[PDB]
């Protein structure tokens, strides 16, 4: 019965850490998507102007 | 995957910007050959070559390089279209002169 609670606590701690990591990854992915779309639209505008 | 894609697209963007600058210089030389000294910096577009070097925790957006009222479609494209219209008017004037 005690290993059950210990495992529950370990799962909760790992979930919290992985959730922080997931938030960081979401921020990085959103920044990457914004950068990619910015570069793509700049390239398209540059080619049209060319 | 998106980091690899962003690195490739950034390299392509740098190459495209260099090509755009070369074409702008050629156009300026061609206009100046007829006495129309176009300001090279007016048509050139400046982009930081170390923009991608930032950590991805920091955001990069189109508004950072081109805020509202200053994008390529907003100002630069319209300015160069106005230049094309002015050159067409000069063509008409020189055709009447001929």
């Amino acid at each position: 019965m005690e290993e059950l609670s210990e495992g529950i606590k370990e799962l909760n701690d790992l979930l919290i850490q992985r959730k922080k990591t997931l938030d960081d990854l979401t921020a990085q992915q959103k920044n990457l998507q914004d950068t990619v779309t910015t570069f793509e639209t700049i390239i398209s505008e540059l080619y049209d102007v060319l | 995957s998106r980091k690899l894609e962003a690195e490739g697209i950034f390299k392509s963007l740098l190459d495209t910007l260099r090509q755009y600058d070369s074409s702008i210089q050629n156009l300026t030389r061609s206009r100046s050959q007829l006495g129309h000294n176009v300001n090279d910096s007016s048509l050139k577009i400046n982009i930081s070559e170390n923009l991608l070097d930032r950590d991805f925790h920091e955001g990069i957006s189109y508004e950072q390089l081109f805020p509202k009222g200053s994008g390529i479609n907003e100002s630069i494209k319209k300015s160069i279209l106005k230049l094309n219209d002015e050159i067409q008017e000069r063509i008409k004037t020189i055709e009447k002169d001929n």
